[PDB]
């Protein structure tokens, strides 16, 4: 009976400190096994990336927010409008699945905190966001994009420009679109079709894999909507708020727990293509990620882009 | 006490009007004599109007309504005179005077009981005239108009002609377009008006309203069906007043739910 599991991480560990330094402390939790999956997310200040990762890795909606593996925002902290997660986080579930939680992009709180501390801090924050995005797009299998309100018109531009600053027949990780805090109007066939068409027209030359995967229609979310109603069902998912005389007792959308579970099941079965032309193990992947991070830090394209602005 | 009411009336006819109004209403013949002078004054104001007399008229109507609410043969005469004087002064076009007059008429009509033959033609004409020009008005005037309409609907029972209800449920009616207001209070009072007009007892006068509502509903469903390239149905409850109309998908759905 010497086949005991390595360990069960009760909490996540910071992989990248606030000073943007590599932390070599997650190797003890890795093994010499192959076929591993990694997940990353890019979002705004209050989209809810930490909550999504907690609910999808080792947490349930019934559990209290204070026991989440990923530190989530608090009501007492939303008054000052500050960020909660800094750097990059690391955590591996019991199913040998690696999760990665990052800090918000273009967060005004980070800039404000940096003011009271090379040309202007704006370019510094911009390059930091570009570096994190490039690293994620380089060592990740699937990247989930969280959003609060649709029609941002700014996240797509950032994602498109982030693909041209990566370090290095190329590898393109899957991009999953998620709409957090969705309202009842968003769960309508007309709104769904409009959202699909807008995303298609906005990502015409994305050059990334964003179609034919994670079909919301195939998940029985819309029992009556036919598959031919949508011209091209892209990988979009919706998550509503946590659990009227004209329409009393009408919710207009399924339960939050059901959608969360469906998203977790769909993400857990994502494809795991080879990142490079060689089989990588957990330790090998960690070393490759560290080398990629070191190379992207002292790069040339990022410096040129920062100098141009 | 008898001579002290003059000071309160003068003060109330000048934000703090609620305090004096409540005190006067809770404080407790001469009422008729006091109202006679006020009636003569308002009548003379409009007689000589044919333009700084608007505040005085508004204050007079407000104090009149306040003293009336502070509490049967001259009620009809007073109501008719007030309606005629208000309709005659169509040049000033003031909303405060209209609101005060509507509130006074509503309380006066609700004070009595449906056991007389008061003149309803004048009231109906005044209501239709004010409603036809109540689209671009303030929120306070809309609420007062809707409550007033509710008072006439409830008070005038078994006497409302089919023409009034027929004209009140057609596209030209300002209520149909008024139901699209973003405010919630207006929608609530509108629904109250619909339930009140739908809670009568006479079937000959209620059948026309029921048919009009069903026809509007059928038109909405037909528009929604045509919006997705599908032939319309429900031809047994159609109405002639909605032979052809253009309603948006969102508007049609909202109307169906409202009906
Ligand atoms: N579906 C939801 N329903 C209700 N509240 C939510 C939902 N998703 C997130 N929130 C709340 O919004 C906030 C999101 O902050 P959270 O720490 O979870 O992640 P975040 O927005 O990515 O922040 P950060 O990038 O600063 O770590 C929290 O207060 C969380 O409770
Ligand atoms: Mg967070």
């Amino acid at each position: 009976a010497k086949l005991l599991p390595p360990e069960r991480m009760k909490h996540s560990i910071k992989l990248v400190d606030d000073q943007m330094n590599w932390c070599d402390s997650a190797i003890e939790y890795l093994l010499d096994q192959t076929d591993v999956l990694v997940v990353g997310v890019l979002g705004l200040q209050g989209t809810g990336k930490s909550m999504v990762m907690s609910l999808l890795s080792a947490n349930t909606p019934e559990e209290d927010q204070r026991t989440y593996v990923f530190r989530a925002q608090s009501a007492e902290m939303k008054e000052r409008g500050g960020n909660q997660t800094s750097g990059i986080d690391f955590f591996i579930t019991q199913e040998r699945i690696v999760f990665l939680d990052t800090q918000p992009i273009l967060s005004p709180s980070i800039l404000d905190h940096l003011i009271n501390n090379y040309n202007l801090p704006h370019t510094y924050v911009e390059m930091q966001s570009l570096q994190i995005a490039a690293f994620l797009f380089t060592v990740c299998h699937v990247v989930i994009v969280v959003q609060d309100w649709f029609t941002d018109l700014s996240l797509y531009r950032f994602l498109q420009t982030a693909e041209m600053v990566k370090p290095s027949t190329e590898y393109y990780p899957h991009l999953v679109f998620l709409q957090n805090k969705a309202r009842r109007e968003d769960f309508c066939p007309r709104k769904l079709r409009q959202m699909h068409l807008m995303i298609d027209q906005l990502m015409a030359h994305s050059h990334l894999r964003y179609k034919g995967t994670l079909s919301m229609l195939q998940c029985n979310v819309f029992p009556g909507l036919p598959p031919d109603f949508l011209d091209s069902e892209v990988n979009l998912f919706l998550v509503p708020f946590m659990d009227f005389s004209l329409l009393p007792g009408y919710r207009g959308h399924p339960s939050f727990q059901s959608l969360v579970s469906k998203l977790r099941s769909q993400v857990m079965s994502m494809a795991r293509p080879q990142l490079s032309h060689t089989i990588l193990t957990e330790k090998n992947w960690f070393h490759y990620a560290a080398r990629i991070w070191d190379g992207v830090r002292k790069s040339s394209a990022l410096a040129e882009y920062s100098r141009l602005l | 006490f008898s001579t002290n009411f003059r000071d309160t009336v003068d003060i109330l006819v000048g934000s703090l009007t609620q305090q004096v109004s409540g005190w006067l209403q809770s404080l407790e013949a001469f009422s008729t004599t006091l109202l006679g002078q006020f009636l003569e004054d308002m009548e003379a104001y409009a007689e000589d109007l044919s333009s700084v007399s608007l505040p005085k008229l508004a204050a007079l109507l407000r104090v009149f309504s306040t003293v009336v609410r502070s509490i049967a043969y001259v009620t009809d005469v007073l109501y008719r005179v007030m309606r005629c004087v208000t309709a005659a002064n169509q040049v000033f076009f003031s909303e405060a005077v209209l609101t005060a007059a509507n509130e006074c008429v509503g309380v006066l009509l609700g004070s009595l009981d449906p056991s007389m033959t008061i003149h309803c033609d004048m009231v109906i004409t005044y209501g239709l005239d004010q409603l036809e020009n109540c689209q671009t008005c303030g929120t306070d005037y809309i609420i007062s108009v809707l409550n007033l309409l509710t008072l006439i609907v409830e008070q005038i029972n078994t006497k409302l002609p089919s023409s009034f209800v027929e004209k009140l449920f057609i596209p030209s009616s300002k209520l149909l377009f008024l139901r699209y207001h973003k405010e919630k209070e207006v929608v609530a009072v509108a629904h109250a008006v619909y339930q009140a007009v739908l809670s009568l007892k006479n079937i000959p006068v209620l059948e026309t309203a029921y048919k009009l509502i069903l026809g509007e509903m059928t038109c909405a469903l037909n528009n929604l069906l045509h919006s997705l390239q599908l032939p319309e149905a429900c031809s047994e409850i159609k109405h002639e007043a909605f032979k052809n109309h253009v309603f948006n998908v969102d508007n049609a759905k909202f109307v169906v739910i409202f009906d």
